């Protein structure tokens, strides 16, 4: 049973940033890689980049690089304990950054790339 | 159906048994709940308390140290008697019929239900103020007009206390009718004036007379108006 | 020391109590607040204090451990082996005519159960009574049915689970408050199911003593809560099930019964004095489907 | 009782939120009552209505629990003004004694009515009774708020006059009398009297003479 | 409850915090101080705390067990 529930939509403006949160459940949030796909009308997916919840270690991708910051917020109480949050961060806004950010998960922790669960899309209008 | 009115003294001095009635018509007195409710002005609605087809008593516990509400079913009359009035308990008493509901959210075995209560037909209310100033009557003063249409009508002065109520040619005049209300002069007196549209052709003649009631003075005036 | 009060209602089961517990800084104190079942308090002198401090420790249930009954298989080890027996008619003791073999057994459900034996396993053909010696009435008659009377409990009320920290690590999770009504747990039996159930039980009880004498069925007559009710868990709880109106039948010669449940959270289990257990409340409304499947009765000078 | 106000335009809809929400299975009332009048029950159980409600007043019930109790108001009119209560029973909270707060529904946009003057005189028997009254009348205006100003001859006068608070008619407008005591000396004295009713934007001149 | 300064300089890293200790006997406290760096406190609005307490329990290194990576060898049983 693996869902991922993001954060609701949001209009910003050229110059500020935002952020935005994907809360998973269902399966150990260590183990399993997380993506952040943003997906604008008239355009290629485009792949932000991956961040593993084992220490946090992430991978921006190119033309996100210095504008992108990727983080994790995992609970620490044993109880419901099979939950983290990725938070993304895009600073500097551009109208071109208009589109709806996804965040995927692949299908086994072993491969990442191929996403079969996706969270419901955060909406962002610049 | 089932139609009520109140009747009460619309005057009890402070300190004094506020005594009360209301009468139902075509309706059973033994047979439904009854509630009685006080509306003053600036305060919202007060639930007194309620009587039961069994003659039950649960009044609210704001009151309960002063009301005592009865009941006689030899007529389809009940009654109403606070005591130790104050300036705070001058209200419009309306007489309702309460309606028992029974809210089940449960097991009925295990009580798992509670009971609520409903108006659905209400009386006219009956206005009672409390005041050591005695009662007093009206005198009412002719307004004549002055020549298609005009207007004509009856100036009630000084009077005490709240209300009149006016009538013309004893009922049968009742279109264009307009009774205002009063106003509560710094002397401490009512006066109210009414006023009738009446067609010019009638000027000369068709008989007005205004009927003037003011209860709690026992008083029942009339007068003529003509130019 | 516990500072409780009724939960707002009207009878007053489940207390509202407060109390100053520790912190995670070990020189900072909180007034935080918890329900309690009467059960698992008791007063001082108003005043009230956890059930078990008088007596034992207490070790909270850790809230990722499993109480459902899983299949469990014994197996003997090499060199060894463990016979079955097919025999249909079967009663406890003597020789089995139709003996197999097998590595390991079938898939046994540990359900702890009280007085009526849940999701166990049927008997073929007919419903057996067993007992070592019925005669002697110091001795639990097993009675095992060979077709399930389906019983429906419940916990009605939607319960809140509230984490405190009361440690570097120490969460002791608390019941928040009641969202929506406040019920009453019971449990259902088809009365039809029942009286054709309680019908065989009869049948079969008649070869042990005879075609003409009388049985009477009552509750229980006195001991611990864990005896005298039906006590078992649902969705993560255990309640404790007032047998009466099960056990209410003179026999000689659409309907639903429903028992009035009440709820532990401090309970020892087994019957050891030593420790007490708290078991976290279950968020949400609990309901548990189940079969009863046996039965421990107990008889009491003549002939009835 | 306090009064919690709320506006809506002429033909949209409503939505009266309880301000005593329920804490388990709720029974709740609503009712209906006018200023100086008889109230009216509009849902008595939490969706149910008596005979002779139009449709358009619903009332919300709970097959859920969450979903709070409001009462919604489709295609208001302008005699939809009045006071709205939350009679709330669950059973949780005890025996519900008190009605609910105090919905005031005030219908914005409504049509703008221009007064009507009526000044009369003073009677014979009251002059003949050693008193004078002036009554001006003032009826069918809207919005019912407006400036009373009488003069002698040309003169303000302030002194001795009484008005009323423009109370609500049966035709949604409003009416107000106003009263001017006068000795039966000073009414003769003078040449002519003017009741300038100013009303929202301009003013109506009503004026009386003694012939 | 941990009061915490800086350690005397001019960057401000290690801290210099004092608490009021448990001792030997149950009843009797003491006012010890001791140096921690600053990634191991967080404050509470100068008041700090260590880091784990809200989220775990601590264990203190026993000071006679070795931390020096020694050369292990990993066999496999007979009839491997
Ligand atoms: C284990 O064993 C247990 C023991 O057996 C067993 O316990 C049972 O539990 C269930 C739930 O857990 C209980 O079910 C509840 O039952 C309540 C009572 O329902 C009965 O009564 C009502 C009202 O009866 C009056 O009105 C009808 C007409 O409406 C008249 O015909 C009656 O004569 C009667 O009027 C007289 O009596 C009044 C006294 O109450 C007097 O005041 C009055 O003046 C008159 O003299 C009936 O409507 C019910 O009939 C329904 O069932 C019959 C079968 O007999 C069917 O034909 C048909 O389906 C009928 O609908 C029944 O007789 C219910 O109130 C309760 O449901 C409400 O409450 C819950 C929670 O509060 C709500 O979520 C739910 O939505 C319901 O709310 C509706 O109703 C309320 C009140 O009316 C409204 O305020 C509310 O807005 C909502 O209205 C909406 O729905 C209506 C239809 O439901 C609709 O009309 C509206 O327009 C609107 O859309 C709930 O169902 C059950 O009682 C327990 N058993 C016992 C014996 O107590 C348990 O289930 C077993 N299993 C387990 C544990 O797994
Ligand atoms: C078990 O027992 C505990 C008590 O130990 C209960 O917990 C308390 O529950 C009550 C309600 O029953 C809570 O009281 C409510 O607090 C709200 C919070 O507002 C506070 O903070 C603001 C600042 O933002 C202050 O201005 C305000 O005065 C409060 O101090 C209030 O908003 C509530 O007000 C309500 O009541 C008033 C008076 O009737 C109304 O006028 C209001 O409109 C409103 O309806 C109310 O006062 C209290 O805070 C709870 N305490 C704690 C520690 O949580 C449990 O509910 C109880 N559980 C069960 C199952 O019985
Ligand atoms: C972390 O923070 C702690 C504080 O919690 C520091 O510990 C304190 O350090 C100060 C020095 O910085 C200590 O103060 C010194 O105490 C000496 C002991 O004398 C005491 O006892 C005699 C009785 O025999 C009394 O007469 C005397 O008044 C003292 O009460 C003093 O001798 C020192 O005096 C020096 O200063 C004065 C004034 O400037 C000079 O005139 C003197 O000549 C002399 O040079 C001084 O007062 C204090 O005692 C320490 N407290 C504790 C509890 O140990 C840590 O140092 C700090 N650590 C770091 C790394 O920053
Ligand atoms: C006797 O045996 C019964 C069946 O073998 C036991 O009933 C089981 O009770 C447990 C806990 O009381 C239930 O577990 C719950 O699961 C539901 C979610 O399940 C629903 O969704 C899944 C999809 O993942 C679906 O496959 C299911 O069919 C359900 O639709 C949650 O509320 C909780 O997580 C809870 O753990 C079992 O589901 C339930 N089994 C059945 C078949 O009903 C009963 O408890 C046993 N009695 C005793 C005394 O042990
Ligand atoms: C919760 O409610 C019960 C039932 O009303 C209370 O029980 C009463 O306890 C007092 C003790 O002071 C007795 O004198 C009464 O006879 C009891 N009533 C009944 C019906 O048994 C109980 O005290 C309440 N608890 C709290 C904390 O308020
Ligand atoms: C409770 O009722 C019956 C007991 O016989 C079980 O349901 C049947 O189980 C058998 C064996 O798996 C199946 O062959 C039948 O098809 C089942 N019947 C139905 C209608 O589904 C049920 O599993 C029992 N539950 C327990 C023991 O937990
Ligand atoms: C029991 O109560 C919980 C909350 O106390 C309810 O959970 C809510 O479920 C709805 C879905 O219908 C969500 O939108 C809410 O966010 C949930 N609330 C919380 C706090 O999580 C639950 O629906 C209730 N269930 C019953 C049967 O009453
Ligand atoms: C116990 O609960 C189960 C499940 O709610 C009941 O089985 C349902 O019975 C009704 C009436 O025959 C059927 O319409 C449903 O389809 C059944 N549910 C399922 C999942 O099959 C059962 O009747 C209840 N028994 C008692 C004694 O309460
Ligand atoms: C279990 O339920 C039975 C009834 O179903 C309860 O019997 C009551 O017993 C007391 C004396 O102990 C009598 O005064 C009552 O009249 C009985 N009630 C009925 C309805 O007969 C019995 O008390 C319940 N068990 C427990 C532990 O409360
Ligand atoms: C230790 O030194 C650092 C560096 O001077 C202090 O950091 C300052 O903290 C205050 C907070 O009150 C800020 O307003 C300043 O801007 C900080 N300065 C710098 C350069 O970042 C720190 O407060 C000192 N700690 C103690 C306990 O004295
Ligand atoms: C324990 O407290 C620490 C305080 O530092 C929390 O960590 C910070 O949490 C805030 C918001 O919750 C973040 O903005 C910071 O980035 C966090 N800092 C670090 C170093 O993690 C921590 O979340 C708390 N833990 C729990 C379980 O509540
Ligand atoms: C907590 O301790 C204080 C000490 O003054 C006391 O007054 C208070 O009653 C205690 N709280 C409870 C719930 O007993
Ligand atoms: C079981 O059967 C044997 C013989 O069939 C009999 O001797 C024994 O008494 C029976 N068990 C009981 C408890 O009666
Ligand atoms: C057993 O039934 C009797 C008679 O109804 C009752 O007095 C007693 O309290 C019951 N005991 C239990 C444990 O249910
Ligand atoms: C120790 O406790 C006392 C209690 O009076 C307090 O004044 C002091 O500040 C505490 N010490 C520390 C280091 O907080």
């Amino acid at each position: 049973q693996v869902q991922l529930v993001q954060s609701g939509g949001q209009m910003k403006k050229p110059g500020e940033s935002m952020r935005i949160s994907c809360r998973a459940s269902g399966y150990e949030f260590i183990d399993c890689t997380l993506n952040w796909i943003r997906l604008a009308p008239g355009k290629r997916p485009e792949w932000m980049g991956w961040l593993k919840p084992r220490g946090g270690a992430v991978n921006y991708a190119r033309p996100l690089q210095g504008r992108v910051t990727m983080t994790r917020q995992l609970s620490q109480d044993p109880d419901d304990p099979d939950w983290g949050t990725a938070f993304l961060e895009l600073r500097s806004l551009t109208v071109d950054d208009t589109a709806v950010y996804f965040c995927t998960r692949g299908k086994n922790c072993d491969y990442n790339w191929d996403f079969e669960h996706w969270g419901r899309g955060t909406p962002v209008i610049v | 159906q089932v139609q009520l009115q109140e009747s009460g003294p619309g005057l009890v001095k402070p300190s004094e048994t506020l005594s009360l009635t209301c009468t139902v018509s075509g309706g059973s007195i033994s047979n439904y709940y009854w509630s009685w409710i006080r509306q003053s002005p600036g305060k919202g609605l007060e639930w007194i308390g309620y009587i039961s087809d069994s003659e039950s008593t649960n009044y609210n516990p704001s009151l309960k140290s002063r009301v005592i509400i009865s009941v006689d079913t030899s007529k389809n009359q009940l009654s109403l008697k606070l005591n130790s009035v104050t300036a705070a308990d001058s209200a419009i008493y309306y007489c309702a019929r309460a309606q028992q509901g029974k809210r089940i959210y449960g097991m009925v075995s295990f009580g798992e239900f509670f009971y609520y209560y409903y108006m659905d037909v209400w009386g006219k209310g009956t206005t009672v103020t409390v005041s050591s100033a005695s009662t007093k009557g009206p005198s009412v003063f002719p307004l004549a007009p002055s020549s298609g249409t005009a207007a004509l009508g009856c100036l009630v002065k000084d009077y005490f206390p709240e209300p009149v109520t006016v009538s013309w040619n004893s009922g049968a005049l009742t279109s264009g009718v307009h009774t205002f209300p009063a106003v509560l002069q710094s002397s401490g007196l009512y006066s109210l004036s009414s006023v009738v549209t009446v067609p010019s052709s009638s000027l000369g003649t068709q008989t007005y007379i205004c009927n003037v009631n003011h209860k709690p003075s026992n008083t029942k005036v009339d007068k003529k108006v003509e130019p | 020391t516990l500072q409780c009060t009724n939960v707002t209602n009207a009878r007053g089961e489940l207390k509202n109590c407060s109390f100053n517990m520790t912190t995670e800084l070990r020189d900072k104190k909180q007034k935080v607040y918890s329900l309690f079942y009467r059960l698992d308090v008791v007063q001082i002198n108003k005043e009230y204090r956890l059930i078990n401090c008088n007596t034992s420790a207490i070790t909270q249930a850790c809230p990722k451990v499993s109480f459902e009954p899983i299949p469990i298989h014994y197996c003997a080890p090499a060199g060894f082996a463990i016979l079955k027996c097919k025999d249909k008619k079967f009663n406890g003791t003597g020789p089995c005519p139709s003996v197999s073999t097998v590595q390991c057994t079938h898939g046994i459900k540990p359900v702890v159960s009280t007085q009526l034996l849940l999701n166990g396993s049927l008997a073929e053909e007919e419903v057996m009574i067993r007992s070592e010696n019925i005669t002697n009435n110091a001795k639990n008659i097993l009675v095992q049915f060979n077709t399930p009377v389906q019983i429906n409990c419940t916990r009605p009320n939607n319960n809140t689970r509230k984490s405190i920290r009361i440690g570097p690590g120490q969460a002791f999770y608390a019941t928040g408050d009641i969202i929506g009504d406040i019920r009453q747990a019971h449990c259902n039996v088809s009365k039809a199911t029942w009286n054709e159930t309680l019908g065989k039980v009869v049948k079969q009880l008649r070869k042990h003593f005879g075609n003409n004498t009388i049985i009477r069925f009552a509750n229980s007559s006195g001991g611990d809560l864990e005896v005298t009710t039906h006590s078992f868990n649902c969705g993560g709880e255990f309640f404790y099930c007032n047998t009466s109106g099960l056990f209410n039948s003179t026999w000689i010669s659409n309907d639903s019964i429903t028992l009035p449940c009440r709820i532990k959270q401090i309970i020892n289990m087994w019957q050891r004095i030593g420790q007490a257990m708290y078991a976290p409340p279950i968020q949400g409304v609990i309901r548990c489907v189940s079969n009863i499947t046996g039965l421990i009765l107990t008889r009491d000078n003549s002939t009835t | 009782s306090y009064v919690r106000p709320l506006s809506v335009a002429l033909g949209e809809t409503a939505s009266i939120s309880c301000g005593r929400q329920a804490l388990g299975s709720r029974a709740v009332q609503w009712y209906q009552h006018r200023p100086g009048q008889a109230p009216i029950l509009l849902i008595y159980n939490n969706q149910d209505r008596p005979s002779g409600i139009p449709e358009r007043f619903s009332g919300t019930p709970d097959i859920n629990f969450g979903t709070r109790a409001t009462l919604t108001i489709s295609g208001v009119e302008a005699g939809d003004e009045a006071d709205y209560y939350c009679h709330m029973w669950d059973s949780r909270s005890g025996f519900s004694w008190s009605f609910g707060g105090a919905t005031r529904l005030t219908v914005l946009g409504q049509p703008k009515a221009a007064p009507s003057v009526t000044l009369f005189p003073p009677s014979s028997e009251e002059l003949q009774a050693n008193k004078a009254t002036l009554v001006c009348l003032i009826s069918d205006f809207y919005p019912g708020a407006v400036t009373v100003a009488w003069k002698a001859d040309s003169s303000p006068v302030k002194a001795g006059v009484e008005t009323t608070t423009p109370s609500k008619q049966s035709n949604n407008k409003y009416a107000a009398s106003s009263y001017l005591s006068l000795t039966p000396m000073q009414w003769k004295m003078h040449k002519s009297y003017s009741c300038q009713v100013t009303h929202e934007g301009s003013t109506v001149e009503k004026t009386v003479a003694p012939t």
